[PDB]
């Protein structure tokens, strides 16, 4: 099943980076929130080592560029990060 | 000894037939495995994301349901690649649209409240429908 | 013993493959990747290799990137704690490839074989067998990439001939013209481009894309690398689509958002320029050999990015005919390496015939209801066995009637055998056990046994023809089962379990 | 003729000493039961595997 | 419960050289039947005794 | 278990009763069940019932 | 027996292969039946010397 969790992580990190019309972004309690727990009931959890923070461009990892999740002891699509060199 | 030479010769030719046979029955069993296995993994991956799917039917219930007009244009690749990522797998929605409208799936479908979730010859969760 | 394991290194294209049984196999890596690639690193006391080494590469001192350029050279890298050579670094390429082929098979491969360039000579193509054994995995020979996939497919049934390959590297192009020595391969001509390929294709997508977005909103693209990553990926998509599909679009939106309807002939007139940067290498071969485009017996499509119709619409109107696509070109070097790998240390001449079963075979239940043991399509040298029991209490004897076909019915099927068996002990129905091994040889006369257990009294039959007849006659019936499409109404005799009286 | 089912392959437990010992001979029947005993491996065993 | 005739003892023949072979093992059942095969007690044995 | 001379249960001494379970479900009269009575020199008697 | 301790499993009939795999590994038993050699470990009753 991790297949819907990798190929769906582009749209999921797409809504994940987007967190009068001012009150219409509150309706985001559900769509890009609910998918977290509903994609965490299959067992999905989101030292950097071995490509783990995918480095656009000491020894520690800096922040998260486009994040990613282990399927619970698997990997399908990677995660963007930046290193303090 | 003399024709015991011929004797073992026999023995070995015999184990030739015997051997090749021992093989072709093998080729049989080997190649045979495939039909079975192929179909076994078929049924393996038609279902079993059903949990992912009917769990995900609430968050694509507000991404199918719920100044900032540019911020609403952005939802383009979100609910574009999230009914799109329900695709290569095959859990569709319910498409009848004003028909007989199978009640487990005058008397025409007027509207539909909950957007469909169905993966490969089964029923996940129904829509509350007009 | 051990099977001789393929490993190709193509500098950003690389694989270690094998052969199990009668089907050629492309291994999986430790990464989810169908293939993990050629480049690596190090750190304190601990090595890091592959797709796991390579994104710690723009983040850490140690990354080697496409070392193909230094094989067979006096090239020496200065690196932490000891300077290093192409050999010792490649020893680890294949040390990791060793642990990985091991953590796939469990039956180790010590003996192994490599995929090199057809252009190479005594210096570097020795460097292959040498560094091949540096990691610890011995080389029983070193193929060349082109003669390799040539024999992945294989040419030796066929006659004295001529050919030209297509290598598409990862951003490199090549083609090597070859001939048959009636059992011998000698690569004749060589050509291609040092940088051209798939990534470049992706960058014409990213380029006209970014340029067009500056064409609308005036706002430039390439300053931004999650955006540009978004670009590389989505544009790769549209690419391989343009290959297969007739129409496209790209949903890249919530950009900062571009939603376009991705075109094919615009991507083609986009890409129809470097397709003649190829025709150059190609015809340069046509002269290196001397024989015109009209001199060849077969020709082929290789590489990762070769899956688009661009080059193939440049060829169908170039050399007169279509390519052999009978591969999955992306990994096509790897398996090739091992083909002879198992032609040497392993199996010899192969019929692999009567690999199929005429029909589903079963026998006479409940007055003719037909149950299968043998299905159709089944490799012939086999036999399956099943044991029924008593029709009714005190069956003093049991007759056996067997069918061939699909339709679950008696004379809706072909009567095969009828023979009976007697002496059974008297006692409650269902209890006593009678076995029938359908014993199907390879050659087509089928033996079939039924014998009590508690008796050990046994009657079996040796049939004769099983067919006696032709293809159309059978398939007309294989059609016939379908054609009937529910004569299953005999679930009517399925409720004839009325037979039970209690 | 008819069905039931024979348990097409005979089952057992690794016995002690590292051998196979059938508890249910091959072609038997619709569900049945067998029971047998066996005992301590070597002096004062605390624990016993069943494979 | 009711009782069924058992073959209170198990029968057979002597087998050459010489030994008791079981044919219908002991607690067997009401009527039953069983069979087996062996061969000549010697090189082209004249005749075969069944005891 | 009953003790008397009389051909009907009712008319005899009921010494004791017990049951046995688990026998494979399967047709009447088919399963074997072996009850043995054993009497010691005392007049005390044990009964065992064993599938 | 005497301490009445009931720990036990249930097999799911899953892993065991009955398609071919049986009608194979029996004939294995026929080819290889001299596997009676087994008695070796029977003889290994040796270490039963305690």
């Amino acid at each position: 099943a991790q297949s819907l969790a990798s190929d769906l992580l582009p749209v999921l990190d797409n809504f994940e980076r987007a967190l009068q019309a001012k009150s219409i972004l509150q309706g985001m309690e559900m769509v890009y929130r609910s998918l977290v727990d509903a994609l965490k009931k299959e067992g999905v959890e989101a030292p950097f080592d071995p490509y783990l923070h995918q480095a656009v461009m000491p020894n520690t990892v800096v922040e998260e560029l486009q994040k990613g999740y282990k399927l619970k002891d698997r990997v399908l699509r990677p995660a963007m990060v930046k290193v303090s060199q | 000894e003399l024709a015991a030479a011929k004797a073992q010769i026999a023995e070995l030719e015999a184990k030739l037939s015997e051997m090749e046979h021992r093989y072709l029955r093998l080729y049989a069993d080997f190649e045979n495995f495939r039909r079975r296995t192929r179909q076994e993994m078929e049924a393996a991956e038609k279902y079993r994301a059903q949990s992912l799917a009917s769990d995900l039917l609430p968050v694509l219930d507000n991404f199918e349901r719920a100044q900032a007009k540019s911020i609403l244009q952005g939802m383009e690749m979100v609910y574009r690649s999230l009914v799109d990522a329900l695709k290569k797998e095959g859990v569709e929605a319910i498409e009848a649209v004003g028909k007989p409208f199978d009640p487990y799936l005058p008397n025409t479908v007027v509207e539909e409240l909950q957007k469909g979730y169905k993966l490969k010859d089964r029923v996940l969760r129904p829509a509350m429908v007009k | 013993m051990s099977k001789i394991i393929g490993i190709d290194l193509g500098t950003t294209n690389s694989c270690v493959a094998v052969l199990e049984g009668g089907e050629v196999k492309v291994i999986p890596n430790p990464e989810g990747n169908r293939t993990t690639p050629s480049v690596v690193a190090f750190k304190n006391g601990e090595r890091l290799v592959g797709e796991v080494a390579k994104r710690q590469a723009i983040t850490n001192p140690n990354t080697i990137i496409s070392i193909k350029r230094h094989m067979g050279t006096d090239y020496k890298v200065e690196i932490e704690g000891k300077q290093y050579t192409p050999q010792e670094i490649s020893a680890i390429i294949l040390q990791y490839l060793k642990s990985y082929a091991e953590d796939y098979l469990g039956e180790p491969v010590t003996r192994a074989v490599i995929t090199v360039p057809a252009y190479f000579n005594d210096a570097q193509r020795q460097a292959t067998k040498d560094a091949g054994r540096i990691a610890g995995l011995e080389v029983e020979r070193i193929i060349n990439e082109p003669t390799a996939a040539a024999l992945a497919y294989g040419l030796d049934k066929e006659e004295d001939q001529t050919i030209l390959v297509y290598d598409l590297g990862g951003g490199t192009f090549d083609v090597s013209i070859l001939e048959l020595g009636d059992g011998v391969f000698e690569v004749k001509a060589t050509a291609g481009d040092n940088h051209l390929g798939g990534d470049d294709f992706d960058q014409v997508i990213i380029d006209y894309l970014v340029n067009q977005f500056k064409q609308e909103h005036g706002i430039d693209l390439s300053k931004d690398k999650m955006a540009l990553q978004r670009l590389k990926d989505a544009a790769e998509k549209a690419k391989k689509e343009l290959s297969g599909v007739t129409q496209t679009q790209i949903s890249l939106p919530f950009i900062s958002h571009l939603e376009m309807t991705l075109t094919r002939a615009k991507f083609e007139e986009l890409s129809a320029h470097l397709v003649e940067r190829t025709m150059g290498p190609v015809r340069q071969a046509l002269q290196d050999a001397g024989l015109t485009p009209a001199d060849i017996d077969k020709v082929i499509l290789v590489g990762g990015s070769t899956r688009i119709p661009a080059v193939q619409e440049a060829i169908k109107r170039e050399l007169g005919k279509e390519p052999h696509k009978g591969v999955n070109p992306d990994e096509v070097v790897a398996i090739g390496a091992a083909i002879q790998g198992g032609v040497i240390a392993g199996e010899v001449k192969d019929v692999v015939l009567l690999d199929v079963t005429p029909l589903s075979l079963g026998i006479e239940t409940m007055g003719g209801v037909f149950t299968k043991l043998i299905e159709r399509n089944t490799t012939i040298p086999t036999s399956k066995s099943q044991v029924f029991t008593t029709a009714a209490d005190n069956q003093t004897t049991v007759d056996i009637h067997v069918l061939q076909g699909e339709r679950p019915m008696a004379a809706d099927n072909k009567s095969l055998g009828r023979f009976q068996l007697t002496g059974i002990p008297p006692a409650p129905r269902g209890v006593p056990q009678i076995e029938v091994t359908f014993d199907i040889d390879a050659n087509g006369i089928v033996h079939v046994r039924a014998k009590d257990l508690g008796t050990n009294k046994e009657q079996s039959i040796t049939i004769k023809s099983s067919s006696g007849l032709s293809e159309e006659e059978i398939q007309r019936m294989i059609k016939e089962a379908e054609e009937n499409a529910e004569a299953d109404r005999k679930r009517k005799e399925a409720a004839e379990l009325r037979n039970e009286a209690d």
